[PDB]
DNA sequence: TATAATGGGAGCTGGCACGGATG
RNA sequence: GGGG
DNA sequence: CATCCGTGCCCTGAG
């Protein structure tokens, strides 16, 4: 199937997006008749919810690099040795 | 443009994990006061004042320069969150 | 470098009986080439009194 | 329902709105308790269903309820989620904020390219929290009040809280805007350069990506206040750093106009 | 000086009034200085006209008449008063069954005035009524879009006085007509206003096949009435059919005047189409008891006759100026004079029923409150009543000579495509095609061109001389378009002999074409090329050589110029700049011959022929509705002889008599170190030293004291805890001296506010304690300068309560004013323009030493690029350089007139004649030519400027004819490799200025519901980061600056407190929380009825409100 | 613990009234002499919460020493003014009307 | 649509 | 019509009249009941314009007071040809009417502007967006008020802990609430005049190291 | 912008709809933007 | 608290278009 | 309404 | 084939 960009962004599964879209009241009203849960997953989402985007330095895939120096670094290495 | 961007990208799978990264150290740096460094005592970035060469406030330029420098260890899942800040606070206390 | 007139509160006066307003008199006396005879004068006031 | 500078009050529509749905409703309620015929009771309950439509979404069925002595519908719920004015697009997917100033710009051929020309006193309240911890630091200042305090009368502004500015803004970048922002570089992190004269001075070679000219042009200045932010900055978001199209990969920072005629 | 004019086209005819689009207007339309006997029924008469007699006891209208003005223009501008004159109003009440007549004169408020200018004071502002273009009404008959052989008929009143009649052929046969909304059979109405099939088959029976389509038997069967009943149950069904109430809808829809009124253009037009003539301005009558049909059947012909092709009928071109007119001030005035008219007339009725039905006098039952809030909202709130644009005399002349296509009544942005944005072949002598907004207001913005004027109908009618055999005569016609269609009309710059045609074959128009014809053919000439194009743009030299789309940007920046303190007239003007500082009434002129007696900065007093000594006063350092400063400055000496209308005092931006928008400075046209780059200007310091381009600006700040429940709020030198040095220029009751020097952060009035009960603090109980002072009970809320504003106190204006003459709003105790003015000199940021849309802001300000400059020392002023000429096709500002460079040795001025102006070789020989006063003195000097000279000389040959083997006079001179000289680098002293062009150029300092504009925000002010923080410099908001600045922060993924901006930056009120304090303490900024503009928008979703759930990845409820929204 | 989703659903006249902490009776706002919100109004202090942080409406508990206390004589819970940002009331209607959203 | 063009019909039956 | 109620809600109000007037109602006095209906019908389509009409509801004897006022002044404009002063409406009154209780009046008069009141010609701003919020503190009066409390405990802690503790309690940064001597010094055990001698010596060493640090000065404002 | 393989995290879908968007007030015997805007 | 009084009243957003649904 |  | 609804550039601005 293929639609537009306006009626595929309408009919996306966050319900958030489609909202701050267009037609709210239509979106508004068919997702809170389905108890629509919206999981947050584009950038939209976490913008309107002032959360960090999921992208760039939000990403998941570089969010949890640690950074140590070499001594504090040794002196854990020994601290767990010890343990 | 910052000096050996280049090099830093190369570091690196990502730019967004070169940022992570140097965000990280530069919050580090300022929070256990620039003497967790790893840098030399000529290593030191400097900042001209009327007095004269002191250094440098900006810990994001310091924590770039460290990269550069080789002697840190960056990646993912390397210790736990709380035994780190411990283990920095018994080295470098606040 | 300054001036004062008499009855003039600011440049955005303007004199009874004179023609010409603060500003245009400030630009006329901006005009004015004065020698200085004595090298260690540094400043000197002159004064100015017309009436008719 | 608040009382204005001059003592007069300003209130929203809702208030009225919910006001009109209070009287048919107590209407209602003491028209059935005195048992009113049933034709006085079918037009009070659809004028309470047309109060109800009017609360929720004016305008919707029917016509809009205005005020008194106006055409302006009054503004419903509906009306305040919904449109270009709506909540979503004009306060959460957009906002005013903090930290930010805006000024004409002037071409600035002796800037780097990762430089720009700032003003001296958009970057003295710009940096204003910051100036007032540094001039607590030196001697300047007794404490943070009365830095604050001293700044507020701008005869009372000395020489030594310029220096030390300077010594603030060392290392940090600012993000320089112009509108319409079609692509990701109409914004930009440069390095400020303080500068006497109130206009911001850019780098020519950027003037292309921003679409900017001098013929009365205006951008708007933001300070990311974060080390996190300083970073995302200083790296990704730096000018020299972006010197390709990220829609064709070509270079769009390059030389153009006097540039190019020299040469 | 020398004054130069060319052009050998002479006009018969001076420029019209400029302003008299706005005077003859008003004057029509309030006809005060006729006696009430003889006005005509046209305006207020005519609005008294219509609304009365008031049937029901029947109230009649005899007369109006206005009053003086209670107060004069000056101190309504100073008391936020309106100028305006007391309206008077004689009705006699009658008794149609008793007889008795009880006559009064009842005040129905005031009407304000229009002033000398054409302008108004409402509240105390300045403002003007902007003219308003429209279709005329009338009957058109357009194409039907959907079906190509068959037509729409349109039957169009004027705005608001009745609905649109469509008349169509449906593809059933049947003829349709369309009123609000609703459709139905021509042939009912028909029936109803008395027409039988007999006569409709005699009429319309000659146009074959649609005659059958008008026959219905059952209309023709039933009488009149009948049809009538059953017209009103089609038109309002649900309604029960009562025969009286069906005849007073159908009459008040088609026949009633007062309900119904198609214009005197309307009718006129009406007439002209379907050559009629109507007894009215109704579609129908109502007489002898039945409808009598006026309209509807002539239409209905001629819609017939051009569906069948019956030569003589045509469709109508609706954007056709003879089917657009313009109503003016008068005109929109009248209507909203009528709107309160009626309903006064609504609450007169109303009276006539309770009450005592035998003690009524007229000022017992007219109430005049409709129809003084009619007048004041319009006046007040409309969107055709603008702010006026006073900065320049120019800009008030050209905001009174606009025409808007918005408004009520018209044009919505989207209502508008490009048929009506479009320039029409009609614009032609009418509409300037040039002057209009850049933007989305394209083409529904105009300005009325120069020669043009409005007649009583409302159409634009343009001057033509008369052209017998080949003679042109010198009488001139003012036609509207569709007159202009009939002739063929010759150009202006055809050659003449005398008063005849010299040229074989001449260049003319017919509706609009262009086209080659023989002097016989001859009918008509344009009168001169000025009444092409409007005001702003006639003031344009060398327009024929101008692009238009920078032509548009010329007219349009002359309005924003800024009256300097040295201002001065272009080099080369066009020829109006006198005209428009005449007819702009901000110069002084003498009424007759006579000798000056005294000559004052405040006044001129004059001697006339007559004996009398009349006295002019002069404005000095008045406030502009834009801030610039109106200030007269007298241009004669005591004892001279002056004439009728010779000059007494010059206004605002003009010298000597002509306009003076900018200042005319030494240009050369060169790239200089990028510093010109892209539209960027460099200047000398030279212009600053000697105060060119320096402008006075004055700004007006206000404060009240009222009364308070809290105690009432006090202005006092009294200020708690504020130091001498704060209050050093403040005198014994607070108000700032007169004289004193304002910056950023001083005190203008003190003024204290009780303070709003309030517990203090434990930790102020122990600083109270510590310390050992009571807590006053007083605050201050002193008015001071706003950052980035300042300058000298010229001015202060007090008004207390109690004292004599004055009253403030309710509750208002006293208002303070204070003016403050600032000399601003030309700085980094300014903008500068020419009169050719030659645009740039001054980026650099060399010192004199850097400047280039001419071989015999002189410093050039501006630095142009000559990169921002070619992709903009403006050569007008080239010509003009050249001229001026001409002008500039030679010691004159010049008057080149639009495209009928000097040429290149009368340039080049003013050019050869300034080389000779430049070149020759030197070789008198005793010097030769110069090393660099030869040098540049050499690379000029190279260049094919020069030809070789002459000598370097004779090459200097070539160059110079060219308009290039030789320019040394005054940073090397080396010269430039190439001949420069350089030369007088006229430029103008824009009202956008770097002071006004520059802004910078920390922390402050935020929004009542958003809790963002608020916008605008007055209000010292913060920059909006909207969705596309979004966007661009997430294509860097700079995630962590976008969560500063929605976050700690804006509406995150923990977050940006926590932040302020980390910044203050040096710590790092912390972890952003909700947003409370999310919080806002949960809520009102839950007003909807919607239950908005943050949840965790358990899909357990997390709460944002932290237990303070749930019991 | 962490946001991770946002749900939103409709409300039953249940839910609806266990938001509210009262019910708005009176078409009033505000008294026009003391300009202090008037009781069973719109803007009623004894429903949505006070005007001024930790203070009754009457005045007589004025401090954080009282927080969840409503208050005998004036009715007015003691707690942060930013609460009337917050609570929410209800209107009972005598006979029930249909949400517009899911009509037209 | 109108709901006093319909409270008066309502009225008219009575 | 036009006083604020719309045209239904007066003809419920006016259906409210008529069932009073039903229930009032004898028929014995041969009245036709139009007659007794319509004072009814127009006493409560007055009430109800009285009560409902405005957002700040304003009791039925002050709407009478200021229409009373409104006619005054509109009777007052026609005679003048012009519109009236405070005086001259208080003199047209008659007595106990000053132009102080006029002005007074027509301020209580006053109703409220909409906060959505729009701003120029476009539908881009409103009213209410000129409009600070004066309630919430800004982020400097609150980092104001944390380091008064932070300098604070810094000059309190030059004293002792119990001289300190005496000046915490006395002034109510310790449980909001200020304590008085008596209780003090039972909850120190010691005499009320002997924690009057503490307390008055610790506000001493407190003045003293004020004057030399100099430190709590700039909080005075 | 690189003339380098992607970084994990570039908010990809954003610079697509800015790089199509940018010369929208550009587009022009020629369809056009309307041509765009139908595709 | 009583003469009789018995179906409103604006005059829309009317020179845009285009398309996605439901009748 | 004005500016880019 | 009609009819109703909902979209239709961004930032500034200022009496
Ligand atoms: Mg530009
Ligand atoms: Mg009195
Ligand atoms: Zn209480």
């Amino acid at each position: 199937l293929l639609m537009g960009v306006t009626k595929s962004a309408l009919s996306t599964k966050s319900w958030l997006s489609a909202a701050s879209f267009q037609n709210t009241t239509h979106v508004l009203t068919e997702a809170a008749i389905a108890g629509k849960k919206d999981e947050l997953i584009g950038l939209k989402e976490n913008v309107i919810l002032g959360r960090l985007i999921p992208a760039g330095t939000g990403s998941d895939f570089v969010r949890f690099t640690q950074v140590v120096d070499q001594k504090t670094l040794k002196a854990i290495e020994e601290a767990r040795k010890e343990a | 443009a910052e000096p050996g961007i280049d090099k830093l990208f190369g570091m690196v799978d990502s730019k967004y994990r070169l940022t992570v990264v140097v965000a990280k150290r530069a919050q580090q740096l300022l929070r256990h006061g620039f003497k967790n460094t790893v840098l030399e005592p000529e290593e030191r970035p400097k900042m001209q004042t009327l007095e004269g060469l002191f250094d440098d406030p900006n810990a994001v330029t310091w924590a770039m320069k460290e990269l550069l420098t080789g002697r840190l260890v960056f990646g993912e899942n390397l210790v736990p969150e709380d035994r780190l800040q411990k283990e920095m606070e018994r080295l470098y206390p606040v | 470098t300054s001036v004062y007139i008499e009855d003039v509160l600011h440049e955005f006066s303007t004199i009874p009986g004179v023609k010409e307003d603060v500003v245009e008199i400030i630009l006329n006396l901006k005009e004015l080439v004065v020698r200085f005879l004595n090298p260690s004068l540094q400043t000197v006031t002159l004064l100015l009194k017309a009436e008719g | 329902m608040v009382q204005v500078d001059g003592g007069r009050f300003a209130t929203s529509d809702l208030n009225d709105l919910y006001r009109r749905l209070i009287n048919r409703n107590n209407r209602l309620k003491k028209l059935l308790a005195q048992g009113a015929p049933e034709i006085i009771i079918r037009n009070e309950k659809r004028m309470l269903q047309e109060a109800v439509d009017a609360l929720l979404d004016n305008g919707r069925r029917g016509a809009p309820v205005t005020n008194p002595g106006s055409d302006r519908p009054l503004r419903s719920l509906t009306d305040i989620l919904s449109g270009k004015q709506g909540r979503f697009r004009q306060n959460l997917l957009g906002k005013r904020v903090d930290y930010s100033g805006r000024s004409v710009i002037v071409v600035g051929p002796q800037l780097k390219l990762h430089q720009c020309g700032l003003p001296k006193r958009m970057a003295l309240e710009l940096f204003k929290p910051f100036l007032l911890k540094k001039m607590e630091e030196k001697g300047i200042a007794p404490n943070v009040k009365a830095a604050r305090r001293m700044l507020e009368r701008q005869r009372d502004i000395k020489d030594e809280v310029w220096d030390a500015l300077e010594e603030v803004i060392h290392g940090k970048v600012v993000l320089l805007n112009r509108a319409p922002t079609l692509h990701r570089l109409g914004i930009q992190a440069f390095q400020p350069v303080l500068v006497e004269g109130q206009s911001i001075q850019l780098h020519p070679l950027v003037c292309e990506a921003f679409n900017a000219d001098f013929d009365g042009d205006q951008m708007a200045v933001h300070v990311p206040l974060s080390s996190f932010a300083q970073a995302e900055a200083r790296i990704q978001m730096l000018s020299a750093h972006n010197l390709l199209s990220p829609a064709s990969g070509e270079p769009l920072a390059k030389p153009s106009r006097d540039i190019i005629l020299g040469l | 000086m020398e004054i130069k004019r060319f052009g050998r086209i002479r006009e018969v005819i001076p420029l019209p009034p400029l302003t008299e689009i706005q005077v003859e207007s008003y004057r029509r339309a309030l006809q005060a200085d006729v006696p009430p006997e003889k006005r005509e029924n046209v305006g207020i008469q005519a609005a008294f006209r219509e609304t009365f007699p008031i049937e029901e006891l029947v109230l009649d209208f005899l007369e109006y008449r206005l009053g003086e003005p209670p107060f004069p223009q000056d101190e309504c501008r100073e008391k936020d008063l309106t100028y305006q004159a007391p309206l008077y109003a004689r009705l006699q009440l009658i008794h149609k069954d008793t007889g008795l007549i009880k006559e009064d004169e009842v005040f129905l408020g005031h009407i304000p005035l229009m002033t000398e200018d054409g302008s108004f004071i409402i509240n105390g502002a300045d403002r003007v009524i902007v003219s308003q273009i429209h279709r005329s009404p009338g009957v058109y008959f357009t194409p039907d879009p959907a079906r190509p052989g068959r037509y729409i008929a349109s039957i169009i009143p004027l705005p608001k006085r009745g609905p649109w009649i469509d008349l169509e052929v449906e593809p059933n046969g049947v003829v349709s007509m369309k009123v609000n909304k609703r459709k139905f059979p021509l042939v009912l109405l028909l029936r109803v206003l008395g027409y039988d099939q007999e006569t409709l088959a005699r009429e319309l029976g000659a146009y074959g096949e649609l005659v059958q389509g008008l026959m219905d038997e059952s209309v023709f069967a039933m009488r009149p009435e009948e049809a009538l009943i059953r017209l009103f149950t089609l038109l309002r069904p649900g309604d029960p059919p009562k025969r009286d109430k069906a005849v007073a809808y159908v009459y008040g829809l088609i026949a009633d005047p007062r309900r119904y009124d198609l214009g005197e253009a309307g009718r006129y037009k009406a007439e002209e189409k379907l050559g009629i003539r109507l007894s009215g301005r109704t579609l129908a009558r109502f007489e002898d008891g039945e409808f009598k049909d006026e309209v509807f059947l002539p239409t209905l012909r001629y819609l017939f006759a051009l569906t069948a092709g019956v030569p003589g009928h045509e469709v109508d071109d609706i954007d056709h100026l003879g089917n657009r007119r313009i109503r003016t001030v008068g005109e929109l005035m009248t209507d909203q004079f009528r709107v309160g008219l009626a309903r006064l007339a609504r609450g007169v009725r109303e009276r006539m029923l309770m009450g005592s039905e035998d003690s009524l006098t007229p000022a017992k039952l007219v109430n005049s409150r409709p129809l003084e809030a009619a007048i004041r909202e319009f006046f007040s709130r409309s969107q055709l009543s603008q702010f006026k644009d006073e900065t320049n005399p120019l800009s008030s002349l050209r905001h009174k000579r606009r025409i808007s296509a918005l408004g009520p009544g018209g044009l919505t942005r989207e209502r508008a495509g490009f048929d009506v944005r479009d320039v029409h072949r009609t614009h032609y002598g009418r509409i300037c095609p040039v002057e209009t907004p850049e933007g989305a207001n394209i083409g529904l913005i105009t300005s009325l061109a120069a020669y043009a004027r409005v007649d009583e109908l409302g159409f634009i009618r343009t001057p033509y001389r008369r052209v017998v055999g080949g003679v042109v005569t010198d009488e001139v016609v003012y036609m509207t378009a569709t007159e202009e269609d009939r002739y063929t009309i010759a150009q202006a710059n055809t050659p003449l002999e005398g008063n005849r045609i010299a040229a074989e074959r001449v260049v003319a128009r017919r509706k609009g074409e262009p086209v080659i014809v023989s002097p016989e053919e001859v009918e008509f000439m344009d009168v001169s090329p000025k009444q092409v194009f409007s005001v702003n743009t006639n003031l344009i030299p060398f327009l024929e050589h101008d692009d238009a789309n920078r032509a548009l940007m010329g007219s349009n920046m002359q309005t924003q110029a800024v009256p300097l303190i040295r201002a001065q007239a272009p080099v080369v003007m066009t020829g109006l700049e006198e005209r428009v500082v005449r007819d702009s009434l901000a110069a002084l002129y003498a009424e007759e011959d006579g000798e000056v007696a005294k000559v004052d900065g405040n006044r001129i007093v004059v001697r006339y022929e007559d004996g009398r000594l009349v006295e002019y006063p002069l404005r000095r350092f008045y406030r502009s509705n834009q801030g610039t400063a109106l200030d007269q400055r007298p241009r004669v000496v005591v004892g001279q002889r002056v004439r009728k209308g010779d000059l007494l005092a010059d206004g605002p931006a003009s010298e000597n008599g002509f306009l003076a928008l900018g200042q005319n400075v030494l240009v050369a046209i060169m790239p200089f170190d990028g510093y010109n780059f892209e539209d960027a200007i460099v200047i000398s310091e030279e212009l600053l030293k000697r105060d060119f381009y320096t402008s006075i600006h004055i700004e007006r700040y206000e404060i009240e004291a009222r009364d308070t429940k809290l105690g009432p709020e006090r202005i006092t030198r009294d200020i708690p805890h504020l130091s001498e040095a704060a209050l050093r220029d403040l005198d014994e009751e607070g108000v700032v001296r007169i004289g004193a020097e304002v910056k950023p952060g001083d005190i203008l009035v003190g003024r204290t506010s009780f303070k709003g009960e309030s517990e203090p603090t434990p930790e102020e109980r122990l600083l109270r304690s510590i310390f050992g002072e009571k807590a006053r009970d007083v605050k201050d809320t002193s008015l001071r300068v706003p950052p980035g504003e300042g300058g000298i106190v010229v001015r202060t204006v007090r008004l207390r309560r109690g004292d004599p003459g004055v009253e403030l709003k309710p509750g208002v105790r006293e208002v303070v004013r204070v003016y403050v003015a600032q000399k601003r000199k030309l700085q980094v940021g300014d903008k500068l323009a020419n009169r050719h849309g030659n645009k740039g802001v001054v980026a650099k300000i060399l010192p004199v030493e850097d400047m280039p400059h001419l071989p015999d020392g002189t410093p050039v002023d501006v630095i142009l690029n000559p990169l921002g000429v070619p992709s903009r096709m403006n050569l007008g500002q080239i010509l003009e350089t050249h001229l001026g460079l001409a002008g500039y040795f030679l010691g004159q001025r010049y008057i080149s007139p639009i495209f009928d102006g000097a040429k290149e070789p009368e340039i080049k020989e003013l050019l050869a004649q300034a080389f000779e006063v430049y070149f020759g003195k030197r070789k008198g000097e005793g010097f030769g030519v110069d090393k660099r000279e030869v040098e540049v000389l050499r690379r000029a040959e190279k260049l094919g400027l020069v030809t070789p083997g002459k000598t370097p006079e004779e090459q200097l001179k070539e160059l110079f004819l060219q308009g290039k000289v030789v320019l040394y680098d005054g940073r090397t002293g080396e010269p430039i490799e190439g001949p420069i062009v350089v030369g007088q150029m006229f430029i103008m300092k824009l009202y956008h200025m770097v002071e006004d504009k520059m802004h910078a925000r920390s922390t402050g002010p935020y929004s009542l519901i958003t809790q963002q923080p608020l916008g605008g410099k007055a209000q010292f908001g913060g920059q909006r980061f909207g969705e596309m600045e979004v966007w661009a922060l997430e294509a860097y993924g700079a995630a962590h600056t976008l969560q500063e901006m929605l976050t700690l930056k804006s509406d995150d009120i923990e977050g940006r407190n926590a932040a302020y304090e980390a910044i203050i303490k040096g710590e790092d900024v912390p972890e952003p929380s909700v947003p409370e503009s999310f919080r806002v928008l949960v809520k009102e979703l839950q007003a909807l009825a919607l239950d908005v759930q943050t949840l965790d990845e358990k899909d357990n409820p997390v709460d944002i409100f932290e237990g303070l929204a749930s019991k | 613990k962490e946001v991770r989703k946002v749900r939103i659903a409709l409300a039953s006249p249940e839910k609806i009234r266990s938001w509210s902490y009262g019910e708005v009776e009176k078409p009033e706002t505000i008294n026009y002499r003391t300009l202090k919100p008037e009781r069973d109004g719109l803007f009623d202090e004894r429903i949505f919460g006070p005007i001024k942080d930790y203070e009754c409406a009457c005045g007589k508990y004025k401090r954080q020493r009282f927080e969840g206390k409503v208050c005998e004589r004036c009715g007015v819970e003691v707690t942060k003014s930013i609460v009337r940002r917050y609570r929410m009331g209800h209107i009972e209607l005598a006979t029930p009307a249909a949400h517009i959203w899911f009509v037209k | 649509s109108d709901p006093v063009r319909q409270y008066l019909h309502e009225i008219g039956q009575v | 019509t036009g006083r604020g109620l719309s045209f239904l809600d007066l003809i419920q109000e006016g259906n409210q009249g008529l069932i009073r007037a039903v229930e009032k109602f004898e028929y014995k006095r041969r009245f036709k009941f139009s007659t007794y209906a319509t004072w009814w019908i127009r006493q409560a389509i007055n009430r109800a314009i009285a009560d409902q009409a405005r957002t700040i509801r304003i009791p039925v004897h002050m709407v009478e007071t200021i229409n009373k006022l409104s006619r005054t002044a509109r009777q007052l404009q026609q005679e003048l040809g012009r519109e009236p002063t405070y005086e001259e409406i208080a003199e047209a009154m008659g007595p106990g009417w000053d132009a102080k209780r006029v002005e007074e009046t027509l301020k209580i008069a006053q109703e409220p502007v909409s906060l959505e009141t729009p701003i120029g010609d476009e539908k881009d701003s409103f009213y209410g967006d000129f409009i600070p919020d004066e309630h919430l503190p800004s982020p400097v009066d609150a980092a104001t008020q944390s380091l008064l409390s932070e300098e604070l405990e810094k000059a309190l802690s030059k004293l002792s802990e119990r001289e300190a503790m005496v000046l915490k309690l006395r002034k109510g940064l310790i449980d909001g609430r200020e304590h008085t001597l008596e209780e003090v010094g039972a909850f120190f055990g010691v005499t009320r005049e002997r924690i009057r001698q503490i307390e008055n010596k610790a506000l001493r060493k407190l003045k003293y190291h004020e004057s030399r640090t100099r430190k709590l000065r700039d909080f005075l404002d | 912008s690189m003339a380098r393989p992607v970084s994990i995290g570039e908010a990809v879908g954003i610079v697509a709809a800015q790089s199509i968007g940018e010369p929208g007030t550009q587009l022009t015997i020629t369809q056009g933007l309307p041509r765009v805007i139908e595709l």
